[PDB]
């Protein structure tokens, strides 16, 4: 018994390729698309919920994650390895610097720690890579607003706005046309319900789209007062009805 | 049992080469091209951005060149997720001799304890290699400015003038025309602009694609200075010299 | 406190002849003020002609004859029935005793 | 074929083929007998050479005072399989005063080989046994195979063309049972039977091997000058 | 063990360290070398625990050497004093800490400098013009705050290492057979055989 | 091609070994029915004892997790059994630590967990099943929460799962589009036994007897199983309306 | 490929019939055993003539009543004569006498099939183990990878074996003396060798009780050489 | 394919062939059947015998677990005997814990769990045997099999081996014709006459029975071996219905 | 840990592994070593398609495992710094026990020895490196000259090559050293060092290193010029 794979399952071919990196970024075209667009005052990302079955519950199937109060993150491609990247990435934020530093750390060296995790899947033994590529939207007080992505080799990078997954070629195209460096926050909300209704094809209302956004910070959502300092978390998910409202002015 | 699934990552083929260190090189002919310059009063760091998308956040973005300490820095090319599991263990390395020794560490002995990491992936564990190649750029009050460049076989050597990654042989053969020993700082960032900008396989170089830094003793006396170069400042790098 | 040793009592003697030897030792065994036996030997014949005592604590001295009576049997096992000489048996039982240095057998030990 | 890589794979039809050809290295080994009656066992043994100037490889180890077998395979495997019962019987006698039961030295050894057919990385043993012993219910004789199977029989025999003497002891059953109080007799019944086996070659001073544990003897092996009595 | 002491002057580091070894109501030795060579420019002078003192010294000297023959190069007297304290740094936190105290006496070629350590047991390390471990230093240290100086020369710092000497054989209680100097200047090391 | 034999990406990256899992999902050929009421969960299933020499009454795909969780397998009892013992273990333990009662989707999503982690690792097999757990949670009120060989979890309004799911899933879909709601409207667990029972006859067109059936019931502070004649006291109900 | 302790259909393990290939290639070592000694030698067999000779270590001391010699892969006997070493002198320690000759080689033929999937592979040389004890007088064993070793009389093994054996099969006899058994070494090494044998392609060893192992000279063997040339002619 | 080289891998149909290319391996093995009754179990096997040389009665194939359970196999002979250790560690370490004996449930999935485990890994096999065991506990009598799969259930008869459908067929005619339930004494001689009766296919070599049961009243709920007159009175039962 | 088997017998008894490490040393640059009545030098190509390079700072051909000893090689040169730090470690650790500095042949057969294990240990390759190691014994004024290699065999040598067009230099020392009458000087045996490297080399320029090692701790490196003036004396010696 035990693990006798202490070997790498993931290798050079004569090519130079990584076939199986290579193999986990088809798993992720195949995906759903998500997109994230970076406002001067505020980040926007962005998913659509396909439903397995109409008696499935789509509320108890979560796209869209907190990470910590102003950090969120979305994926496309394979669900159950994105849900415990988001277990292994909460924990990560506390382990590695909140027990630390007494405070979160900034987008950047989260990122950096979840490309980490994803690395050592491409080099440990007898393991697969991660079959998604997230998007992450965060803030902290030095760096302002930011927007990265991380893929199947560990590999991220900054955006301005961008998408992955399903219809992602088209969705690029279109965030290129509409993105310049002056759009307000509402004004990146409207770019991505635009840009996501390309992509989807059947229902498009507020049980069907899944969006979060990362800006002002949210006193009535901290769930106490007295401490001056502490003014609540920049994560906010939209509601079902907060997405319809913006639908008719569409 | 297993034995079945193992590619053998670290045996010899019947003409005495390592497959995979071999394929690892080949992946790394694919990535943006690096070139270092070492002149008498500094040394210079270039690298092209690989296939850049006008929507990429440019200044808030490291992918090529990365800080090892205050006097050493290094230019990257391959997979980046392997270069910064590398990189950070070269900071570590850093700090534990200056702990130990109450000395900044000799550009040489960093250099050698990666490369043998790297080389440690080559004979044993059965793992795959790093799939990276790096050029430092560093100094120390012995040999004063050094490049080194080392590959994912663990094997290191030490440079006047060098470049990684895609169109090397191009690149070297046009180094090796202009270069010579009594260069100054200003003259090979000349020269590595002007080398990037015949071997590149973009239609024209620009400020958005290319990482830049410096590493002088333009400081104010006997100390070094590294410079990361904005994005402003490689704009106007490129007016200077005539390239845009 | 927990005290892991005890005296047993008793003594042994050994003298050598020209072509014989003995080892002889009383059959008593106390503990403080009492006589636990009359009856209890405390000398046996080991095999190839060796005879052993251990006198002290008891419990050690019979580990101690238990372990030694088993290494004869090894070294058989080992050496192709080869007869242990006294003086191999001696150095062998020396082993035995340092090997528990920082723990001792209790014991007089002769052959 | 593609089903005998290791022993942890099943055929198609559920064999185990690295413990058929494990099976395999005792048929190639030199004879060996065994046989009892109700006082006594005996293991009679043909020993092998390389050539004229070697010596002949030894067949029987003893176990302990009232136990102990012959082989016929691989001898390292049973060097070590032997030891194994050596220190089994003296684990019984350390702790409980007691002299290993034969059926208990039998029970102990097949789950031992059987532990070697059915995990990665390992081989089954390679050699076959012939272990008697003389306990509190009389005189035993127990056949091992490296496949796990272990058996109680009143006499046997392993190894090359040893179906010629298994076959003699199957006639003489009633016969050598009752050759009771009589050790050379037991001895003489066991050679007859090891010499349905010879082809060419015949016992010699220096190629026979025997072996005797029962009622009133410690199990003790004889070789050279002291078997020239039985040819 | 018992006496070591330390003197920096303009262009050397003097190293005196007693000569007995006593165990019980003996003095088994009246020749001891209590120091170390760890590079052609640099000393390590010891006292403490027995058997501790000599296996901490030959330890650390095997590492120095190891350093010099892979590197092609001598490590500077602050170097090595790091190097040094972080080891006894280490140890004091052990199952069984080495019970040793330590001068380091070198010549910085780099900066044609002398250069004298004081490091105790615990990992205490301290840059002195003067030093000593052990009972030696309440009688040292108050002379040579009177009488040094720090232009002196080499005569002059062996001259002023007599007076200590001369201080220690009048008001200390033991019997320490005299001290072996050694000096470390541009040129190595060298021992003073007339003392 | 070594791609289909572990847990290994395939050129257009899929994980065969998973899939041939969901496959193995259908091997009893047994199907599974939840659906909720307004203070219970209900969860039925197919019972088939071909054999006359089986105990009947040891014959089950049910499991009681804990006093308030219970869990209905589709998929070879041997793993089915793995899948239980290591759920019961889950659900004890997270008492102890934390002192309140597991919930059915956190559980649900530890076990979830544990599946995906067979779809990543080489030495682990992925265990050939479909788990669905239900409750009437303290928080979330009546649950249905389902489990698969990929590792994807979700809750349920109702669902079906076997080899004839499609037929029971739109009959159960179509009743949901004439009610309006997300529930059965009733009172007692009873009816809403009756409920399933009656629209799983009439989604695969056979006809059951007490024997042909297998129901877990779960309420506020209890999960628990019923008897032959508990399904035949529901089974004559049924037949006199 | 195929597990490191895999069974061939005819009952043989692969690793151990493979690495008895590797010592058939090894250079040539015969021993002999009589009455008044064991004689072990070996050729030397270098591959160019800037190597010098006498650096080449074939024949070794295990203890002053054992010695041994080796074929095939020489590197791996290193370890196996550390052992061996380590074995003699602990008993000794343990048991203030000298181990028996056949104990010796038991606990070296124990490495042997310590390898699998422990070391990974069998060893690829063979020894010839020679010693005297108290019990059982001279004696000559043979150890192979396998963990098999046999007692003889006298063997040879490498290269040249199967032909110096037929022929020691044929002079071998219960009565001869340490200078026939030295002269009888040397003729047939001459034989199989492939260049002409002399005092610096060739060496000798003995143990005997009283002087125990020893290693002759290059003066020596030289005269041995010339001892035997005379005597063949002589007839 | 390929599929069926590798222990734990699934085929396309979701499939573990190794597994069934074990089921073979039992199949070829010798008959075994287990009988429930009022208030215990009884258990038999075929042991053929091979030779004039093999000690009669001296070659025991059932085995006790704890002192109220019996355990009985069909297949590799070596694989049910590591099953029988790892059942008596089981065993020893729940009296240990909790008190009270194994109960047959506990104990069936301890077997079950252990032998499902030899299925998820590719550096094992999977076991070579079919086990019929039980006994009796604090709830009455119960009788269970266990597959190399990991597969189990209660029984109400249950056989393996070389002559498992006619030994099935023989069963199915008691559930039938004693619905109200059968007696220890006369499940023993039932036993035997099914063992003769299975026996047809594999009548080159003849063969030993050997018996067991447990049972609340004939034997105070232990197991016990039946032998001598018992013994004897039901292979004679046996004798008079094969004629 | 990962414990696979990867130096193996096939069935015509070879260890393939160790066979193809072999293979990698016979692509490495050319070593040669030449022992004297008075010392012994170290030769090293070094292969010119490489220019722009550093020679300060790359890593030297020939290394220094002692103040006595000094090690060069042919073959991966990542694999030689692994068995130069062991070697150098081993030199302080003899050292320190055994007050005395190692002999060139205890240097040796510790190499030699690690060099073994890694062909039958699992989980790990074969050393694709050969060596040559030099020196004198302490208090002693006999040269010595050994050679290992990745099997782990190692022997004393009068000369020796090791590398690429070894076979050729071999042949070339093999007819012009004798062994009656080694080179008596230090001139004598840089010249036919450097000699037989020219029959491989090319230009006598930036591409041969020289190391002289003489008694008692006494180790130079020459210098291009002062190799270049052995070169330019003789080939006006060969035009004739
Ligand atoms: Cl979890």
């Amino acid at each position: 018994m035990t693990d006798r794979y202490s070997f790498s399952l993931t290798t050079f071919s004569p090519s130079g390729k990584l076939g199986q990196i290579d193999y986990a970024l088809t798993a992720v075209k195949q995906g759903v698309t998500s997109l994230g667009i970076k406002a001067t005052n505020g980040v926007v990302i962005a998913t659509e919920k396909k439903s397995s079955s109409p008696l499935a519950m789509s509320e108890t199937l979560s796209k869209v994650s907190l990470l910590t109060p102003d950090i969120g993150a979305v994926y496309s491609g394979m669900g159950p390895d994105y849900r415990v990247l988001v277990d292994k990435s909460r924990k990560v934020a506390h382990t590695s610097y909140k027990r630390i530093y007494g405070e979160y750390p900034p987008t950047k060296l989260l990122v950096s720690e979840v490309a980490k995790i994803m690395q050592e899947a491409t080099q440990s033994g007898g393991v697969r890579p991660f079959g998604v590529s997230l998007l992450i939207a965060g803030h902290d007080e030095f760096n302002g607003f930011s927007l990265y992505q991380v893929d199947p080799s560990g590999s991220y990078f900054p955006w301005k706005a961008t998408a992955i997954g399903k219809g992602s070629v088209a969705a690029k195209t279109f965030l290129e046309k509409r993105w310049n460096d002056e759009l307000e926050l509402e004004d990146a909300i409207h770019i991505a319900l635009l840009t996501l209704k390309e992509s989807v094809e059947g229902e498009f209302n507020g049980d069907t789209i899944e969006l979060a956004i990362i800006g002002d910070e949210n006193p009535d959502l901290l769930g106490y007062t007295g401490i001056p300092t502490d003014k609540g978390p920049r994560f906010r998910k939209l509601t079902s009805q907060e997405i319809n409202d913006r639908l008719e002015a569409l | 049992g297993s034995r079945r699934y193992d590619s053998r990552t670290t045996i010899f083929s019947p003409e005495g080469r390592l497959y995979q260190v071999e394929y690892a090189l080949e992946s790394i002919s694919h990535a943006g091209t690096a070139i270092g310059i070492m002149a008498s009063d500094g040394i210079v760091l270039a690298a092209e951005r690989k296939v850049t998308s006008t929507l990429l956040e440019q200044d808030t973005s490291t992918e090529k060149l990365y800080k090892l300490n205050d006097k050493i820095a290094v230019a990257v090319a391959g997979l980046t997720a392997d270069a910064e599991i590398l990189i950070n263990t070269a900071r570590i390395h850093a700090q534990n001799y200056l702990k130990t020794y109450n000395e900044d560490i000799p550009v040489e002995i960093l250099v050698r304890r990666l490369s043998d990491i790297k080389q440690g992936y080559t004979q044993h564990g059965g793992l795959r290699p790093f799939g990276v190649s790096f050029i430092y750029a560093g100094y120390d009050d012995r040999y004063g400015y050094q490049l080194y460049t080392s590959n994912p076989s663990g094997n290191y050597t030490g440079w006047k003038a060098i470049s990684v990654g895609a169109n090397t042989s191009a690149a070297q053969t046009l180094l090796q025309m202009d270069y010579k020993d009594d260069m100054k700082v200003d003259d090979a960032i000349e020269l590595a602009l002007k080398t990037l900008s015949k071997t590149t396989d973009s239609s024209a170089l620009t400020y958005d694609r290319l990482e830049f830094a410096t590493i002088r003793k333009g400081a104010n006396d006997g100390e070094v200075y590294q410079k990361i170069f904005k994005p402003q400042e490689i704009k106007d790098i490129l007016v200077k010299t005539g390239i845009t | 406190q927990f005290n892991p040793y005890g005296d047993n009592g008793g003594t042994i003697l050994g003298i050598a002849g020209e072509d014989f030897a003995v080892l002889a030792g009383d059959t008593r065994n106390i503990t403080d003020y009492s006589i636990n036996s009359r009856y209890e030997p405390k000398v046996f014949d080991c095999g190839d002609n060796i005879v052993m005592s251990a006198n002290g604590f008891a419990a050690d001295g019979d580990a101690l004859v238990k372990r030694f009576k088993n290494s004869v049997k090894w070294y058989h096992f080992d050496h192709n029935d080869k007869k242990l000489s006294i003086n191999s048996a001696a150095r062998n039982i020396q082993h035995l005793l340092y090997g528990k240095r920082f723990f001792p057998y209790y014991v007089h030990t002769i052959i | 074929n593609n089903y005998d890589g290791d022993t942890v794979t099943f055929s198609p039809t559920g064999r185990l083929f690295q413990v058929e050809y494990a099976l395999e290295a005792i048929k190639q080994g030199s004879v060996t007998v065994g046989l009892r009656s109700n006082t006594h066992a005996v293991l009679v043994a043909l020993k092998r050479n390389a050539d004229e100037l070697s010596s002949y490889q030894k067949k029987i180890i003893k176990c302990d005072e009232h136990m102990g077998l012959s082989l016929a395979g691989l001898a390292p495997d049973a060097r070590v399989l032997s030891n194994y019962l050596r220190q089994q019987c003296n684990y019984s006698s350390l702790v409980f005063n007691r002299k290993l039961a034969v059926e208990r030295a039998g029970h102990l050894l097949c789950d031992k080989a059987q532990k070697n057919t059915q995990s990665y990385g390992g081989r089954p043993y390679g050699v076959g046994l012939l272990i008697i012993g003389y306990d509190k219910s009389g005189a035993h004789l127990l056949e091992f195979q490296p496949s796990g199977n272990v058996t109680e029989l009143y006499g046997t025999a392993i190894g090359a063309r040893s179906q010629g003497a298994k076959t003699y002891l199957e006639r003489t059953l009633d016969t050598f049972i009752k050759i009771d109080g009589n050790p050379d007799e037991l001895i003489k019944a066991g050679v007859e039977a090891i010499s349905q086996s010879l082809r060419d070659e015949s016992l010699t001073v220096d190629n026979l091997s025997i072996a005797i544990v029962g009622k009133d003897t410690p199990f003790t092996i004889y070789d050279g000058e002291a078997v020239a009595k039985y040819i | 063990m018992d006496i070591i002491l330390g003197i920096r002057v303009q262009d050397s580091v003097i190293l005196a360290s007693s000569k007995a070894v006593t165990r019980g109501i003996s003095v088994l030795k009246d020749s001891d070398d209590k120091t170390r060579q760890l590079s052609p420019h640099t000393l390590m002078s010891f006292a403490g625990e027995a058997g501790d003192t000599v296996q901490f010294a030959e330890y650390i000297q095997a590492n120095i050497q190891l350093y010099s023959i892979r590197e092609d190069y001598e490590l500077s007297p602050q170097a090595v004093s790091s190097f040094v304290r972080q080891e006894l740094a280490k140890s004091i936190r052990s199952r069984r800490p080495y019970q040793v105290n330590v001068l380091i006496g070198g010549y910085d070629k780099k900066k044609n400098k002398p250069e004298l350590y004081q490091i105790d047991y615990l990992g205490t390390k301290v840059e002195l013009p003067y030093g000593a471990h052990g009972y030696s230093g309440f009688y040292t240290f108050s002379l040579l705050d009177h009488h040094y100086r720090p232009d002196m020369t080499t005569e002059e710092g062996l001259d002023l290492l007599k007076l200590c000497v001369q201080e220690l054989e009048k008001r200390m209680p033991m019997d320490f057979k005299g001290v072996i100097v050694k000096i470390v200047d541009k040129d190595g090391i060298r021992q003073v055989d007339d003392f | 091609g070594y791609d289909r034999h572990i847990t290994i990406f395939s050129p257009e990256g899929r994980l065969y070994q998973v899939e041939y899992a969901f496959k193995a999902t259908n091997q009893t050929n047994i199907n599974s029915l939840a659906v909720r009421g307004k203070d219970c969960t209900v969860v039925i299933s197919q019972k088939k004892v071909p054999d006359k020499l089986l105990d009947p009454t040891t014959v089950s795909y049910i499991f009681c997790i804990s006093r308030t969780i219970g869990m209905v397998v589709n998929g070879p009892i041997p793993d089915a059994r793995n899948a239980a013992l290591r759920a019961k273990a889950e659900a004890a333990e997270f008492r102890y630590k934390y002192g309140y009662d597991m919930p059915c989707d956190v559980l649900a999503k530890r076990m979830a967990n544990l599946s995906q982690i067979y779809t990543q690792r080489a030495y682990m097999r992925p265990l050939g099943v479909i788990l669905t757990f239900v409750s009437v949670d303290e928080e979330l009120g009546p649950s249905i929460y389902k489990t698969d060989p990929a590792g994807y979890y979700v809750g349920y309004k109702a669902t079906a799962t076997g080899p004839k799911q499609q037929e029971i899933t739109t009959n159960l879909e179509n009743h949901f589009k004439k009610s309006k709601i997300d529930h059965i409207n009733e009172e007692s667990w009873e009816k809403v036994v009756e409920f399933a029972i009656t629209h799983m006859i009439d989604a695969l067109g056979t006809e059951f007897s007490k024997n042909d059936l297998e129901v877990g019931v779960a309420t506020k502070d209890k999960f628990f199983t019923l008897s032959a004649e508990n399904i035949e006291e529901r089974l004559v109900a049924i037949a006199e309306q | 490929d195929r597990g490191v302790s895999t069974f061939s259909p005819e009952g043989r393990l692969f690793q151990v019939e493979y690495s008895l290939e590797a010592i058939k290639l090894g250079s040539t070592a015969i021993g002999i055993a009589t009455k008044e000694g064991v004689v072990l030698g070996v050729e030397k067999r270098a591959t160019s003539p800037l190597l010098e000779s006498d650096s080449i270590e074939k024949i070794v001391e295990i203890d002053r009543h054992i010695g041994c010699a080796m074929s095939g892969l020489t590197a791996d006997a290193r370890s196996m004569i550390e052992h061996a070493r380590t074995a003699a002198v602990t008993h000794n320690l343990y048991y203030d006498e000298d181990i028996n000759v056949e104990s010796l080689t038991q606990s070296v033929c124990d490495l042997a099939l310590r390898f699998g999937e422990l070391m990974s592979r069998p060893f690829g040389v063979a020894l010839l183990i020679a010693g005297h004890d108290a019990d059982d007088g001279y004696q000559l064993f043979h150890a192979e990878p396998s963990g098999t070793f046999y007692r003889y009389n006298a063997k040879a093994i490498g290269s040249g074996s199967e032909g110096a054996q037929a022929e020691l099969l044929n002079e071998w006899h219960s009565s001869l003396t340490l200078k026939e058994a030295e002269l009888l070494v040397l003729k047939i090494l001459k034989q199989v060798m492939e260049e002409k044998l002399d005092e610096n392609n060739a060496q000798l060893s003995c143990i005997t009780k009283q002087d125990g192992f020893k290693i002759y000279d290059n003066e020596k063997t030289a005269e041995l050489i010339k001892e035997l040339k005379e005597k063949e002619a002589a007839e | 394919t390929g599929y069926d080289l590798s222990n734990s891998v699934f085929s396309p149909d979701g499939r573990n062939f190794q597994v069934e290319y074990a089921v073979k391996a039992v199949e070829n093995g010798t008959t075994s059947i287990g009988i429930k009754c009022n208030d215990g179990v009884v258990f038999a096997v075929e042991k053929l015998i091979t030779s004039k040389l093999l000690v009669p009665q001296k070659n025991v194939k059932i085995q006790v677990v704890d002192r109220h359970i019996g355990c009985v196999y069909s297949g590799l002979i070596p694989d049910g005997r590591h099953l029988v250790n790892r059942g008596r560690e089981e065993a020893a370490s729940f009296k240990k814990l909790y008190k009270t004996p194994i109960p047959i449930p506990a104990f069936a999935d301890r077997l079950g769990q252990y032998v499902q485990a030899h299925t998820l890994y590719n550096s094992v096999r999977p076991f070579g045997v079919s086990t019929i065991f039980g006994g009796v506990d604090k709830n009455g009598a119960h009788l269970y099999m266990l597959e190399p799969s990991g597969s189990y259930w209660g029984y109400k008869g249950a056989a393996t081996g070389k002559g498992r459908q006619s030994a099935k067929a023989e069963l199915e005619k008691l559930v039938d014709h004693h619905p109200e339930g059968l007696s220890a004494r006369e499940a023993v001689k039932q036993a035997a006459k099914i063992i003769y009766l299975a026996h047809e296919d594999n009548k080159e070599k003849d063969f030993e029975l050997e018996i067991s049961w447990c049972s609340l009243s004939e034997t105070n709920g232990l197991h016990k071996f039946v032998k001598g007159d018992l013994l004897q009175e039901a292979i004679d039962f046996a004798q008079k219905e094969i004629n | 840990g990962y414990d696979r088997a990867l130096s193996i017998f096939s069935p015509d008894g070879h260890i393939f592994q160790v066979e193809y490490a072999l293979e990698a040393v016979k692509r490495g640059t050319c070593a040669v070593g030449v022992k004297g009545k008075n010392c012994v030098v170290l030769g090293c190509e070094r292969r010119s398609t490489l220019k722009l390079q550093d020679t300060r700072i790359t890593p030297s051909k020939v290394s220094k495992i002692d103040s006595h000893v000094v090690l060069s090689f042919s073959g991966l040169n990542a694999d030689s710094r692994i068995l130069i730090e062991k070697a150098r470690v081993e030199a302080q650790s003899h050292r320190l026990t055994l007050e005395d500095p190692v002999t060139v042949e205890y240097l040796t057969r510790y190499v030699a020895g690690v060099q073994q294990r890694y062909t039958q240990s699992g989980g790990v390759r074969p050393f694709g490196v050969s060596t040559l190691i030099a020196g004198f014994d302490p208090r002693d004024d006999e040269p010595k000259l050994y050679q290992t290699e990745p099997s782990g065999i190692y022997s004393s040598w009068s000369a020796q090559t090791i590398g690429r067009n070894s076979k050729t230099v071999r042949e070339f020392l093999e007819k012009n050293y004798d062994r009656k009458e080694p080179p008596a000087t230090v001139e004598e045996c840089v010249k036919l060092t450097v000699r037989s490297l020219l029959e491989v080399v090319q230009t006598g320029a930036k591409n041969i290193e020289i190391t002289v090692v003489k008694p008692d701790s006494d180790i130079v490196a020459l210098s291009s010029e002062e190799i270049n003036q052995y070169v330019t004396q003789i080939e006006q010696e060969k035009q004739e």
